[PDB]
């Protein structure tokens, strides 16, 4: 499976995501953005079966952008995620379940606090300081459990992820061609164009 | 592959002297992987408590389901739902899906506001109501829990005492179960008041 | 054939109005008067009962005020039976929202839904509309206290104070008169009463003829408290204001 | 073939009057009288057995029905419409409550469910409202004793007492005078009997009257013993003999 | 009276008529004309085509239903398409499923029953076109007359549409003559036109006006249009 | 599970154990296996605990209505047809093995229903993992024209057969009697031969034994 | 008011159904047809109006069979008869399939009945514009029936319907009065050609074609067959004899 | 299960054993496998109990309704119903049924519908697991037009053998007699049939 | 509005004319009939009038056998009668299949009534112009007689009659019972009871009867049946000795 | 499930 990580600091949420799309025997693309902006202060990353993955994320995007319009307002993350959980939990007993895991992170302009949610293909949701999906967590959690602290500055977080990715690059069978990182804060969403080395 | 065994979890409730108690552990994992240590499994609707072990997505869903159903009940009847009753609600709500069940094991605890006799009950994944006047258990550490309880239990225990009991039962039975533990919470209940204490336990 | 007996309920009058909607508001104007007034710290709903008697039972009654949520309530003017149907679906949609977003429903959203069901019956279906007018009163985090109104046509609009049923223009003028932007709850109450007392088609305003409710966010708490006034609680409030 | 009457038969007249509803209320007026009275520890309902002939057998025509062991109902209007209303009412009592909560529905609710049934007939395509008004009486652990009236419009109200059909106004008046809030069941049966006397044209006895009450639990009518939580039904229809014994105390 | 009994085909008059059906038959009467007639070996269809102006095509009035059966339409063109389609289908089904060429007499039985369902149901509306059908089968040559009422009659020859009654008499006379035209195709066709001309009035028939179809023993039903009919005036 | 039914001179009786189990583990040490269908028609069930209660209530209900609609007491042959066609509808997936008996204006009746929807009738019957043990007893001591008191012992003995010689059954004995002219009696815990001996010690832990971290109160009322 | 005759299922204030009656009229304005029950079978016959000399002789058959032992003839709106026969056929098949034995006449009848009666129950359909005479042979005897648009049907020693209805029933009663013993099918076939010829006078303005059919336990083994060749001319002639 | 139906002068006789097993355990030793679908048309049931009971109940209905509407039903018909149910629902049924009845015009008739859903009319028929063992005896001892007494014997013997050998059979022998004079219930205990 | 007399809706007076008009249709035939209860039986009689001499008399009946135990008599046009018959039978089978025992007469009635009520409330269905009298000998209640009408009313009678001359007969009978004090004839054999019946019909309708004029039906423990022409004669004969 |  692909790599998906998330970490919530004091004033923001950071998401990292492998940049590769492999198929059977070849690596098809070294620059994939496994993420969609749900609403100007909410970002969702995903990992999973081939098509289901994008298909699913784009659907949630629509269904959210639509609400934002109908109401001239932006749903809180605790809400956007809950919606997402219901959509997933709805399909598990469907004819063909969406096989997607998502990490959702946003900034609650109202509570003026950042939030990160992890939900798996079954609709298992849980709020966390940091999280990951698939095998990734297996190498990273220890690191986080160790070097994480709630009052972390954003800069302190990017270093922590770097430390993480480094381990993964060191001990993980498959080459994921690096990651793409994004930060979610009061000012919205921005992509860190410098992570190939920092 | 055993839906009931992916996420992990245990809950137990016991009756006392004009009081009941219910507790659970805080783990949420994926097979061997511990994931969250803040997955409370005890929910309450008014003065009726329900804990649910099993597959996490179902645990959640059901909870949401019972909120909805208990809220409408209150508007329609203008009084808060009672345990004896709620239980029947849970039971009927599970059997409705007899051939494609929610992989869980609810347990209910609370007290009749009118009558005052403490109440607890449990169920299998499809509705069979397990009525017992002493204790109920559920989760990956069921065997264990049964063991702990059946031994340590004694009728008419006072709030300060029953606490210990339930806590040990949980704590100890958890430690013998790989998939459960990582934290624990216990609710002591009384006609007018209810207390919530978290326990200190191994984190392995 | 069957067309013969079809009262074509959703057609347009040569003048561009919807016969049945128009004819419905009339039905409504004959119903007891209900009123809602928005304060800087609460909202009041009050209403007069139609077709009464010395033997009715007020204690266990609820014919014009209903709870839709722990945060939303409505006052009804029109056929009660119709009202209930819409209310039940209304109650359901609230919970469907909660289950879906783990947050209580914004008043406007609920209202728009109800209205849209109404408009439905207005454009297709071939059925009679709901002889009902609603005034909704509720709270939430986006807009705070809000008061709305929906009528058989489906339109809904927002008000700082409004009334429905019998003697609208009458009461509305009274309101446009004594109401002021920075009012307070305890004061609102008085006004509502005064109005009804000046709009009543019957003798004098007695408790048995009323239904009364308020929504407050008491500074000594956090959760918004809805309180349907128990009978004796109505009589009590009546003396103070000076109706005796 | 097939029901093509998918439009309403109850539209609004320009005066804002619902034709078929008012008309239905009229049919009720023309129907035999029936009434009910609430007491502190019980309630009562009654009517007249308008034997449309002295050749029919009165008992086979229960105008008073049991809906759940703690609730009963009666009407004034068109008997048939009442009957099918009872079925539906007894059924929905299960499908929407006992089959989900394992205990019978409280009165307000059941009544409410019935109202819903009648109202739908006041709007659904292809039907005419029901030509009946009903008074339902019952009890439940949390609300105590209650009495309600349900009109064809669908509206329903709780009454300390009331009556309907033919002499309603007359009777209602008789009641407003004799009722109060400190009555034991026996006393109310009295009143009911008098109030009924006034509307009754001819022979007036236990073979021409039908009464029923809602009171103390009746183990002797349960049918089995063992379960203690269920102490027995509170609804009892009075036998012909149980009636006369009281009349003679006029 | 009438606007109280001619509203729908599901309302009988008090005399027992069926106004809608009856109104339907009238569309036929305002439709152009066409004629059919059969010998013991061939069957012909001659149909006069109507134009709206001297600047249009002359609406085709003949439809091939199968290699062995076909018809002429009189009145509402849409309804003809609809009803010929059904026949094409019920014709296909026989060949496919039973490797059997459908019997004209049955073709009628079907059209009849089809039209009927449309004269006993609310909302419906009778078909508004008359039809003449011809075909060569196992029991020989044939010709049928279809009236929207649901009546289908097998005749030796006939015609329908405006002024029809004219030719109808010509044939009524010429019967003994043509019922013996076996083996000679061209003759039968000439005979068809003669009859057609005894119901003319407006102008004389032309190469753009006419349309003819023929079937029989060693001749697959075929649509001769314009250019080809010159040799028949 | 062990359920039995025995017919006697002017009525019928049924009985059952009270052990409910999830595999080899006792789930309920005294669960009720006797179900009331109507006042005088009771049924006993073994198989999937939940299905026995469900198909029993469902029909109980459908029956209760049917009576009101007919102003007549219910008949067993009815509950029986109702139960059987339902079960047969579901190809055997409703694990309900039942013994249904009771009294009605036509007489006394005793029957059995297997989850695939086949029915049987006789003077004594049993079902469950304890079926064999009891049936043995039943084949050893039955005789026609049993009294009320003789029947009970019989049926009581038979369950005891099951209890002692079948791991799948245990605890107490539930009995219900139904006689032609009297009200029916539900005897829950007719026999209690499996009480726990007093425990040897008491584990009342001295207070404070447990390590707590955080402690708070909860808000119930609105 | 009136209007009691514009919609099928409506009851006049005198309990009649007008639309059904008008239907009867459409029948009366139609050709005649009859049936005669005999000692071991039934015979049916009907008039065919030779609208003109272009109709092909012996080709536009009108009588029909159902299954292999039932004959049907009806007067009025031809097509409607066809439709009715169709259902009859489907209904007969459904009987044989599930019970093996070719359907008994009384059964078949009632079957045609309930269908027709059904067309006098809803205003979205019109009653059938034909009366039908049908019957055949079964396990226990011969059976002859007649069904009117109202869906009423009974068993007949003989029956007639159409414009010549009254002449026939006249000649029919004669037969009944004269041969209580019953009649041999051969005799009956002849007599049938009579009753039609005679009854043709009621419409003596146009020429006609005759058509007959029978079902006899001894002349046709029980199956229903038409009359052709030798046997037919025999009766055509026995007719032109007794007229003068 | 061991069942057979035999046609004779006076009418017909159905007989069967009384054992229903679930594997090798005897669930019911007194089972009545001779079921009535009409006053004078009965059937013998072999195969799944449930499948059979159900099929039978559905035929009693179809016939009761037939009656009301068209009088007393023929046997050929009673069979047709069965055939229809069995043939039409073959994938979900395991029931082999023998229908026997008595008419005033047709005397006695026997039809047998085997697992496939075919219907066969014949002088006699046997079925049930226990029947494998008597195709011999039966084809050998059966004579057309026997007497009641003679037939009860033939049946009594044939089946006693079947019971002897097949463990899926036993209990008691049941017979039912269908004739003008009525319907008779015959029963035979072990102590009699075993030593013959 | 002014169409309120065409469909089953309310007239401003609270009446459903359509129901009322049907009640008049029930008399279109001009046939009376009645029924009475015995000690252990129940009997019904109806006039058999066959005008047209061209009808196979054996097929003219307004009496139907519903179930082995239930018998029904009909006053109304024939087509609407047979309809009701079929459904009665169908409902009778279903009841047995689904519930196990034979459908009680009082029950069959209620079901039929409920069906009628439906036509009273749904504008697509017209009521049927028929009054139905159901009879049998319930294994529980005894000989029974229940009736239903287009209004959807159903009730059980100690005895009853129907047709144009309803009242004549009802009054006649009303007297007999006021005279004897009991709810049923007091004769053991069903044969005398059939007698009593025909007697009273004459004693009120003042007309004499022959065999081809009456139609009769009886009910007994576990069976019901109609009498053959001849069976009746044995009755008509036996009466010409009291009068 | 439970047995039961
Ligand atoms: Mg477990
Ligand atoms: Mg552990
Ligand atoms: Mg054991
Ligand atoms: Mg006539
Ligand atoms: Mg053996
Ligand atoms: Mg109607
Ligand atoms: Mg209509």
């Amino acid at each position: 499976m692909d790599i998906i990580l998330g970490i919530r600091v004091q004033d923001s949420v950071i998401l990292a995501s492998s940049k590769a799309v492999t198929r059977g025997i070849s690596v098809l693309k070294d620059s994939d953005d496994k993420t969609r902006q749900l609403s100007p202060h909410t970002l969702m990353s995903f990992a999973g079966e081939a098509g289901d993955t994008v298909q699913f994320a784009e659907y949630i995007q629509a269904n959210i952008q639509l609400y934002s319009i109908r109401e001239d307002y932006e749903l809180s993350p605790q809400a956007v995620s809950s919606f997402v959980r219901q959509e997933l939990a709805k399909s598990i007993r469907s004819r063909r379940p969406y096989q997607v895991n998502v990490l959702i992170g946003g900034y609650d302009k109202k509570k003026n606090k950042p939030e990160l949610y992890q939900i798996d293909y079954l609709g298992t949701k849980v709020e966390l300081p940091y999280g990951a999906h698939g095998y990734s967590g297996f190498y990273t959690f220890s690191l986080l459990d160790h070097h994480y602290r709630p009052d972390m500055t954003t800069e302190e977080g990017l270093d922590l992820l770097k430390l993480c990715v480094q381990e993964l690059e060191k001990r993980m069978p498959m080459d994921f061609k690096g990651v793409i990182v994004k930060i979610v804060d009061k000012d919205g969403i921005r992509q860190v164009d410098d992570f190939q080395a920092q | 592959s055993d839906p009931s065994s992916i996420n992990g979890g245990i809950v137990v409730a016991m009756t006392g002297k004009d009081c009941v108690a219910i507790a659970c552990d805080l783990r949420l994992g994926s097979q061997s992987l511990g994931v969250s240590n803040k997955f409370e499994k005890i929910f309450h609707y008014g003065h009726v408590f329900l804990g649910i072990t099993g597959l996490a997505t179902d645990v959640t869903t059901l909870n949401e389901m019972f909120r909805y159903k208990t809220n409408l009940y209150k508007l329609k009847e203008e009084r808060a739902i009672e345990p004896e009753t709620f239980t029947q609600l849970v039971s009927s709500s599970l059997y409705e899906r007899r051939f494609g069940p929610y992989f869980v094991g609810p347990v209910v605890a609370g007290i009749n506001s009118k009558s005052g006799k403490p109440f607890i009950a449990g169920f299998d994944l499809i509705g069979c109501i397990d009525e017992a006047k002493d204790f109920i258990v559920s989760g990956t550490a069921s065997d264990q829990l049964f063991g702990m309880c059946e031994s340590l239990y004694e009728p008419n225990l006072e709030p300060e005492d029953l606490f210990e009991t339930i806590s040990q039962a949980l704590l100890n039975a958890a430690d013998r179960d790989a998939l459960s533990g990582w934290g624990a919470v216990v609710y002591i209940i009384k006609k007018d008041e209810v207390v919530k204490r978290y326990l200190k336990m191994r984190q392995d | 054939g069957s067309r013969r007996y079809d009262s074509r309920t959703t057609i347009f009058s040569p003048e561009g109005r919807l016969y049945q909607v128009e004819y419905a508001l009339e039905s409504i104007s004959h119903a007891g008067t209900a009123i809602g007034i928005m304060a800087s710290d609460g909202i009041v709903l009050a209403a007069e009962r139609k077709v009464t008697s010395t033997l009715l039972e007020q204690d266990t009654s609820t014919e014009k005020l209903y709870k839709l949520n722990d945060k939303i309530a409505v006052a009804v003017a029109g056929l009660t039976a119709d009202a209930e149907i819409l209310i039940n679906t209304a109650r359901i949609h609230a919970q469907n929202y909660l289950k879906t977003y783990n947050e209580d429903i914004p008043v406007e959203i609920l209202v728009r839904r109800l209205s849209d069901i109404k408009q439905g019956y207005t454009q297709h279906g071939g059925l009679r509309p709901f002889g009902v007018s609603f005034i909704y009163a509720g709270y939430d985090d986006r807009y705070g206290y809000q008061l709305y109104t929906s009528n058989p046509s489906g339109n809904y609009t927002g008000w700082k104070a409004i009334s429905v049923g019998a003697n609208t223009s009458a009461a509305q003028t009274l309101l446009q008169m004594d109401y002021k932007d920075d009012m307070k709850v305890d004061d609102a109450i008085e006004l509502a009463l005064k109005t009804l007392s000046k709009t009543t088609d019957s003798s004098a305003l007695t408790y048995d003829r009323l239904e009364f409710a308020t929504i407050r966010k008491g500074a000594n708490d956090g959760e918004v408290y809805q309180k349907i006034f128990k009978p004796q609680e109505i009589k009590d409030i009546l003396v103070k204001t000076g109706i005796t | 073939m097939t029901d093509r009457y998918s439009f309403s038969l109850t539209t609004f007249s320009p005066s804002g009057k619902l034709g078929q509803i008012d008309y239905a209320l009229t049919a009720v007026k023309q129907g035999v009288t029936s009434l009910g009275i609430k007491a502190t520890n019980g309630v009562v309902i009654a009517t007249e057995k308008k034997s449309s002939s002295p050749l029919a057998m009165s008992e086979t025509l229960s105008k008073v029905s049991l809906l759940t062991p703690d609730i009963g109902a009666v009407y004034s209007g068109m008997g048939p419409d009442y009957r099918v209303l009872v079925d539906k009412s007894r059924k929905v009592a299960h499908t929407s409550y006992k089959r989900i909560y394992g205990e019978y529905p409280p009165t307000k609710l059941l009544v409410s469910e019935v109202a819903k049934i009648m109202q739908e007939a006041t709007q659904s395509g292809g039907v005419r409202p029901f030509g009946v008004s009903l008074l339902i009486a019952g009890h439940d652990e949390f609300n105590g004793f209650s009495l309600y009236q349900v009109d064809p419009s669908g509206s329903y109200f709780p009454w300390k007492a009331t009556a309907i059909g033919k002499g309603s106004v007359a009777a209602k008046t008789f009641l407003e005078k004799r009722w109060n809030d400190e009555l034991e069941l026996e006393d109310a049966i009295h009143i009911a009997l008098l109030t009924l006397k006034e509307s009754v044209e001819g022979e007036f006895n236990g073979d021409t009257i039908e009464l029923a009450i809602i009171g103390d639990e009746n183990p002797d009518l349960l049918g089995y013993t063992g379960i203690p939580t269920d102490k027995g039904p509170r609804f009892r229809k009075l036998t012909s003999q149980e009636i006369n014994d009281r009349l003679e105390a006029l | 009276f009438r606007n109280n009994y001619d509203g729908d085909t599901v309302t009988f008059s008090p005399t027992g008529r069926l106004f809608q059906v009856e109104y339907a038959l009238e569309a036929i009467k305002q439709g152009s004309v066409t004629v059919g007639l059969r010998s013991n070996t061939h069957a012909v269809l001659v149909a006069l085509k109507r134009n709206a102006d001297e600047l249009s095509s002359y609406q085709k009035k003949i439809i091939k239903c199968d290699e062995h059966m076909g018809l002429s339409l009189a009145g509402l063109a849409p309804d003809a398409r609809v009803l010929s389609n059904y026949l094409r289908q019920q014709c296909n089904y026989s060949s496919l499923v039973f490797n059997r060429k459908l019997a004209v007499e049955r073709a009628g039985h079907l059209l009849c029953d089809k039209a009927q369902k449309n004269t006993q149901s609310y909302g419906g509306r009778p078909y508004g076109v008359g039809l003449l059908i011809i075909g060569y089968d196992k029991s020989g040559a044939h010709l049928l007359e279809f009236q929207p009422s649901g009546n289908v009659t097998e005749l030796y020859g006939t015609a329908i549409g405006a002024r029809s009654q004219g030719a109808k008499t010509y044939l009524e006379r010429t019967l003994d003559t043509f019922i013996k035209i076996d083996g000679n195709p061209d003759e039968l066709i000439k005979a068809g036109v003669e009859a057609i001309s005894q119901s003319l009035r407006d102008e004389s028939l032309t190469v753009d006006n006419l349309s003819i179809a023929i079937v029989g023993k060693d001749t697959p039903f075929t649509i001769y249009d314009g250019e080809a009919v010159a040799k028949y005036i | 599970t062990t359920i039995v039914g025995v017919k006697f001179n002017n009525g019928v009786v049924i009985a059952a154990d009270t052990r409910s189990t999830q595999g080899p583990i006792v789930a309920d040490k005294n669960c009720a296996k006797l179900h009331r269908i109507s006042p005088k028609i009771w049924c006993a069930g073994a198989g999937t605990a939940a299905d026995t209660e469900a198909v029993t209530q469902l029909i109980g209900s459908n029956i209760e209505l049917h009576s009101l609609y007919t102003s007549r007491e219910p008949r067993v042959v009815s509950a029986l047809q109702m139960l059987k066609q339902h079960l047969f509808k579901y190809q055997g997936h409703i694990g309900a093995y039942l013994i249904v008996a009771g009294v009605d204006p036509t007489g006394s009746h005793l029957f059995s229903i297997h989850a695939h929807g086949s029915t049987d009738v006789g003077y004594y019957l049993s079902l469950g993992s304890g079926s064999l043990a009891a049936m043995a007893v039943l084949e050893s001591h039955w005789k026609q024209d049993l009294t009320k008191e003789e029947a009970i012992k019989l049926a009581s003995d038979a369950i005891q057969a099951g209890i002692w010689n079948d791991l799948g059954s245990g605890s107490n004995v539930d009995v219900c009697v139904m006689e032609i002219g009297k009200d029916a009696e539900y005897l829950r815990n007719y026999l209690t031969p499996n009480v726990r001996e007093e425990k040897q010690k008491s584990y009342k832990f001295p207070r404070g034994t447990t390590a707590v971290l955080k402690e708070s109160i909860v808000n119930i009322c609105d | 008011g009136t209007g009691y005759d514009l919609s099928n299922s409506v009851f006049s204030p005198d309990g009649r159904n007008f639309q059904v009656e008008y239907a009867v009229k459409a029948v009366e304005n139609g050709t005649t047809s009859i049936g005669i029950k005999c000692n071991d079978g039934v015979v049916f016959a009907v008039e065919k109006l030779i609208t003109s000399k272009l109709l092909v002789p012996q080709k536009n058959v009108k009588i029909q069979v159902v299954d292999r032992h039932i004959g049907c003839v009806y007067s009025g709106l031809i097509p409607d008869g066809r439709h009715l026969v169709n259902r009859g056929r489907e209904e007969a098949a459904s009987f044989k399939k599930l019970y093996k034995t070719p359907i008994p006449i009384p059964a078949f009848a009632d079957r045609l009945g309930q269908y027709v009666q059904a067309h006098t129950l809803y205003n979205s359909v019109r009653p059938f514009g034909v009366s039908t005479i049908f019957g055949g042979v079964d396990k226990n005897g011969a059976h002859l029936y007649m069904l009117e648009p109202s869906g009423s049907y009974w068993g007949y020693k003989g029956a007639a319907t159409g414009k010549g209805r009254q002449s026939a029933k006249a000649e029919l009663e004669k037969l009944v009065d004269h041969h209580p013993e019953g009649l041999s099918a051969r005799e009956a076939v002849k007599q049938a050609a009579k009753i039609i010829y005679l009854a043709h006078e009621d419409n003596k303005e146009k020429d006609f074609e005759l058509e007959i059919s029978w079902c006899s336990l001894s002349e046709t083994n029980g199956l229903h067959k038409f009359v052709k060749g030798d046997l037919l001319q025999e009766a055509i002639d026995f007719a032109q004899k007794e007229i003068n | 299960t061991s069942i057979m139906a035999v046609t004779f002068k006076d009418g017909v006789i159905l007989g069967a054993d009384s054992r229903t097993t679930t594997g090798a355990y005897i669930a019911n030793r007194v089972t009545d496998k001779l079921t009535r679908v009409h006053d004078k048309i009965w059937c013998c049931r072999s195969g799944s109990a449930a499948d059979t009971q159900a099929i039978a109940d559905i035929v009693q209905y179809h016939l009761e309704l037939y009656t009301s509407q068209y009088g007393t039903p023929s046997t050929e018909t009673a069979a047709s119903v069965f055939k229809e149910l069995c043939y039409e629902n073959k994938d979900n049924l395991t029931a082999g049924i023998i229908v026997a009845g008595y008419d005033d015009k047709n005397k006695g008739e026997v039809y047998t519908i085997p697992l496939g859903g075919s219907v066969h009319k014949l002088p006699y028929a046997i079925a049930g697991s226990g029947s494998t063992f008597i195709y011999g005896y039966c084809d050998k001892n059966f004579r057309e037009n026997m007497s009641k007494e003679e037939t009860v014997d033939f049946i009594k013997h044939s089946l006693s053998q079947a019971i002897k050998w097949d463990g899926s059979s036993g209990g008691v022998i049941r017979m039912v007699v269908l004739t003008a004079a009525g319907v008779e219930r015959l029963i035979f205990y072990p102590d009699e049939y075993e030593q013959l | 509005a002014g169409y309120d007399r065409h469909i089953t809706i309310f007239s401003p007076e609270g009446r459903l004319y359509q129901v009322e008009y049907a009640f008049k249709a029930t008399n279109q035939t001009n046939i009376n009939s009645l029924a009475v209860r015995g000690k252990d039986c129940t009997v019904v009689i109806s006039q058999k009038k066959v005008p047209d001499k061209l009808l196979d008399p054996t097929t003219v009946s307004y009496i139907f056998c519903i179930s082995r135990t239930i018998g029904m008599v009909v006053n109304g046009p024939i087509p609407d009668a047979r309809n009701a018959a079929l459904r009665a039978k169908a409902e009778a089978a279903e009841f047995r299949y689904k519930y196990g025992y034979d459908m009680p007469c009082d029950v069959l009635a209620k079901r039929m009534a409920n069906l009628s009520q439906i036509y009273t409330q749904r504008a697509y269905m017209r009521p049927l112009g028929v009054i139905l009298t159901f009879v049998s000998v319930d294994e529980e209640l005894g000989p029974s007689i229940y009736k239903t009408d287009p209004a959807g009313y159903y009730v059980g009678y100690k005895a009853t009659a129907t047709g144009p001359k309803q009242q004549e007969i009802t009054t006649n009978l009303e007297n007999h019972f006021k005279k004897s004090k009991i709810d049923h004839i007091n004769e053991e054999s069903w044969e005398k009871v059939v007698e009593f019946a025909i007697t009273h019909m004459i004693d009120a309708l003042g007309t004499e009867f022959s065999k081809n004029d009456l139609e009769v039906g009886v009910a007994t423990k576990d069976k019901f049946f109609t009498l053959s022409a001849e069976n009746i004669e044995e009755r008509l004969v036996a009466i010409a000795e009291q009068d | 499930y439970n047995w039961x």
